[PDB]
């Protein structure tokens, strides 16, 4: 075993007693883990596991995102928090400093949600629909990173949407694009070109377009700068 | 119903009976709900077939979540009779799985990729 | 012309510019903020905001949502909504500091802190305790269990003959600790009870020309000390098993019509959640408890066991050996699809569940 | 005597600590900062016993067991800010029950203990000066 830094911040890889390589994220409370994952100690550091078949933003990572725009201190609005997985890892990234609104309007999930941000201050949980910004901008401020996972056929409208809401100008946004969700009869790579051409048709400046394969069929996210 | 997702065309929906017939002849299939459910959980089937006529809905509901966190593909029928009528039964039967294709592994391997079409992907 | 905000922070005014003209900060407390914020849901402004549209005195307001509009007509003044404004942007953008500002915290440490358990308050408004509650049961049932063996090896020093003849542990708890010596025994005190005229005669005689102990008042309290807390548990009990019912019908109550809340909840321990239990197949709910039989029947490939906890059910463990294998895997089948109904969402078909089942029992029975 | 009451005694330690055990997962559906901030199953019981809510909680009411200065505060405001969930008065109540059964058997445990010693240093007093009573009998 062999824990190390990475070209991004508080985001780690290890060296296994087999020769594996998997990423990991300083353990912002150590001793509890949010799915089934890992926890390793290092050098009296404890690390969650991070894996990318579950985290589209590992998957990002692996498939070689170029920068990460979500690092110490950063704030995140999270459109599409759902159970918790992914924006329990930006939460580990973010530490104590930043902070993280997790946006998602199914009951059912929001419920486990909680569980993951009673015991995390850099969470704040909202059961509301991200296509009313109006019935949460009363808890928010602006961002530097619109991280956007809903499944919604006109996700990339209701996040730009939001964007104009609470992306700071210069800010980042990660969206995910679920190709199937828009439209399964489609051609998934029809659909992300014409809903990145939204995103610079509004004046997102496009920076990054990955193919989440292996880890996530039929989907791809797009890195790009809000004007 | 509101336990089915997606919309299946008729010409898909005889494309399933007729795999999972291929599929009894000619390699392993599971069938009834409790059958279909240790399929799931045992990461074996390739293919879960859920009816749309279930009678309380609630039987079959847990499939489209446990298959989703196994990540394999289900599929829907109109008919449950059709169904376990396939399956070399006469009696009808609310869910089946395929573990192994066989003599319809093309077959399946169009199934599951229209599935993925008017689901959304690419 | 003002711009109008609203947020947890409080009520500000904003001129075009983007400099703040005037503002009421909001009272820090959890309870009349998240009211006020689920009320502006529906349009109500906040309370902070109508004291705020009265020290300034502005002709035209424009304000966040279109839902107020009509409420601040009502209220005398002339007002429109802006959606994405410019100033409802700079007034996020400088979120983190105008906290401090306008004096609605000390510092940003613990702004944060309270808009935290505003946000976890706001959205927890927006079957673990039912689980907590038959395990709290199994411990009980277990302690009394415990108690009363003690009690009787102990007590039976003094007075060996009652230990058989009381075969209830309740009742005989009663007795060591209502009489204490055995010459305090009385017929009326003992009558209390329910011990029938019969009963009372061989207790007592029992007593007279008992084999037992001459022991001081210091050891005989000391024995009723248990008897008090076995007597105490029992109450516990009954009490735990009516909250446990009330919340078994609440949280599943198609599994309860089936096993009983008690059994029920002892299911949902064992898996873990009800939408654990939901996801499970009859042949797992069939030998839930009995683990260490199974994996020994897995491991070896001997035979498995019938039933775990599903044993309990009055029809298995009353029926013979050979019944019970089948009464189990129909409660199993039934149980699942209890299960599911409960789990996501159904509304009660519990009734028609169990004469499914008693009629798959009556046809076991006749043979 | 001796024996059957160290018995007991060795019952009761047990249970005991299977209720506090049970208690604090439990109430901390409501309060799970409590958990690790109070080290002792007696008074974490007291709390329980004496509050159900988180709410109830005040300086005075901690004040008079002893609680000290320092402390009586990193109660207070891990209840302030506390992640746990609201819950109706019959579901703490249910809770309660437990807290004062645990209650209950620490002070019959300590009668037992004074007990023990009356008996073991009449039966058997030079093993008692050796062990102390309990261990002895």
């Amino acid at each position: 075993i062999t824990v190390k830094q990475t070209n991004m911040e508080n985001i780690y890889e290890c060296e296994f007693n087999d020769g594996s390589f998997r990423l990991c994220t300083r353990n912002l409370v150590p001793n509890f883990n949010v799915y089934g994952e890992r926890l390793i100690k290092y050098e009296g550091v404890e690390y969650r596991e991070w894996n990318a078949f579950r985290s589209k933003l590992a998957g990002a990572i692996l498939k070689g995102l170029k920068t990460n725009p979500i690092r110490k201190g950063t704030k995140v609005l999270y459109l599409g928090a759902a159970s918790g997985t992914t924006i329990s890892h930006v939460s580990d990234i973010i530490e104590l400093n930043g902070k993280a609104y997790g946006v998602e309007f199914s009951p059912r999930v929001v419920r486990e949600l909680l569980l993951v941000a009673q015991r995390r201050p850099n969470i704040f949980p909202l059961l509301a629909d991200a296509r009313f910004p109006q019935s949460y901008k009363s808890v928010v401020e602006n961002v530097d990173v619109l991280y956007v996972d809903i499944a919604q056929p006109d996700q990339t409208d209701i996040a730009i949407y939001n964007a104009k809401f609470f992306l700071k100008v210069n800010g980042d946004m990660l969206l995910v694009i679920k190709a199937r969700s828009i439209d399964v009869t489609k051609d998934p790579k029809e659909i992300y070109k014409t809903e990145v051409e939204k995103l610079e048709n509004s004046n997102f400046e496009t920076i990054q377009i990955i193919n989440l394969d292996p880890y996530d069929k039929d989907h791809a996210i797009v890195l790009s700068k809000y004007k | 119903a509101s336990y089915v997702k997606f919309e299946v065309p008729q010409d898909l929906a005889d494309k399933v009976l007729e795999a999972v017939r291929k599929a009894k002849e000619s390699g392993k299939i599971k069938k009834g709900t409790n059958e279909t459910t240790k399929a799931v959980e045992r990461g074996q089937a390739k293919l879960v077939i859920i009816a749309e006529d279930v009678q309380p809905e609630e039987i079959v509901a847990h499939l489209p979540l446990l298959c989703d966190e196994k990540k394999i593909p289900y599929v829907y029928v109109s008919s449950k009779k059709a169904l376990g009528e396939a399956c070399g039964l006469q009696v009808a039967t609310a869910s089946a799985a395929i573990l192994e294709p066989g003599e319809a592994k093309d077959l399946v391997d169009e199934i599951i990729k229209r599935v993925n079409e008017i689901k959304g992907k690419t | 012309k003002i711009y109008l905000i609203e947020h947890v922070i409080g009520a500000v005014a904003y001129d075009e510019n983007g400099n703040i003209v005037d503002y009421i900060t909001n009272p820090r407390d959890l309870g009349k903020i998240t009211e006020e914020l689920l009320n502006n849901e529906k349009g109500i402004p906040f309370s902070a905001t109508v004291e705020l549209l009265k020290k300034v005195n502005p002709q035209e307001v424009v304000v966040e949502n279109e839902a107020e509009v009509p409420k601040l007509q009502a209220l005398g003044y002339r007002v429109s909504y802006e959606p994405y404004s410019k100033v409802s942007r700079i007034f996020r953008e400088s979120l983190p500091k105008v906290a401090i500002d306008i004096k609605f915290a000390s510092n940003e440490e613990d702004y944060y802190n309270f808009l935290h358990e505003l946000s976890l308050e706001y959205t927890r408004r927006k079957d673990l305790l039912a689980i907590q509650a038959v395990r709290a049961m199994d411990d009980i049932d277990k302690t009394i269990n415990l108690f009363s063996e003690r009690l009787r090896e102990w007590y039976s020093i003094h007075f060996p003959e009652l230990d058989k003849l009381i075969e209830d542990h309740e009742e005989y708890a009663t007795i060591v600790s209502r009489f204490g010596d055995r010459g305090f025994l009385t017929i009326d005190s003992l009558k209390e009870l329910g011990f029938n005229e019969q009963r009372i005669n061989r207790i007592l005689d029992a007593a007279k020309k008992s084999i037992g102990a001459d022991i001081s008042e210091d050891d005989l309290s000391a024995m009723r000390m248990i008897a008090n807390t076995i007597l105490d548990l029992y109450n516990i009990r009954r009490n735990l098993n009516n909250y446990l019912e009330g919340v078994m019908k609440e949280v599943a109550p198609n599994v309860t019509a089936l096993v009983g809340p008690a059994l029920g909840a002892r299911l949902l321990s064992i898996a873990g959640s009800l939408d654990e239990l939901a996801k499970m197949p009859a042949s797992t709910i069939q030998v839930l408890g009995a683990e260490k039989a199974l994996f020994r029947a897995l491991r070896s490939g001997g035979r498995p066991p019938k039933h775990g906890i599903i044993f309990q059910y009055p029809a298995i463990h009353t029926s013979p050996r050979w019944q019970r294998g089948k009464i189990a895997r129909a409660l199993a089948a039934k149980l699942a699809i209890a299960a599911r109904v409960d789990a996501f969402s159904g509304r009660f078909i519990g009734d028609q569940l169990n004469e499914q089942l008693k009629k798959r029992i009556d046809e076991i029975k006749e043979k």
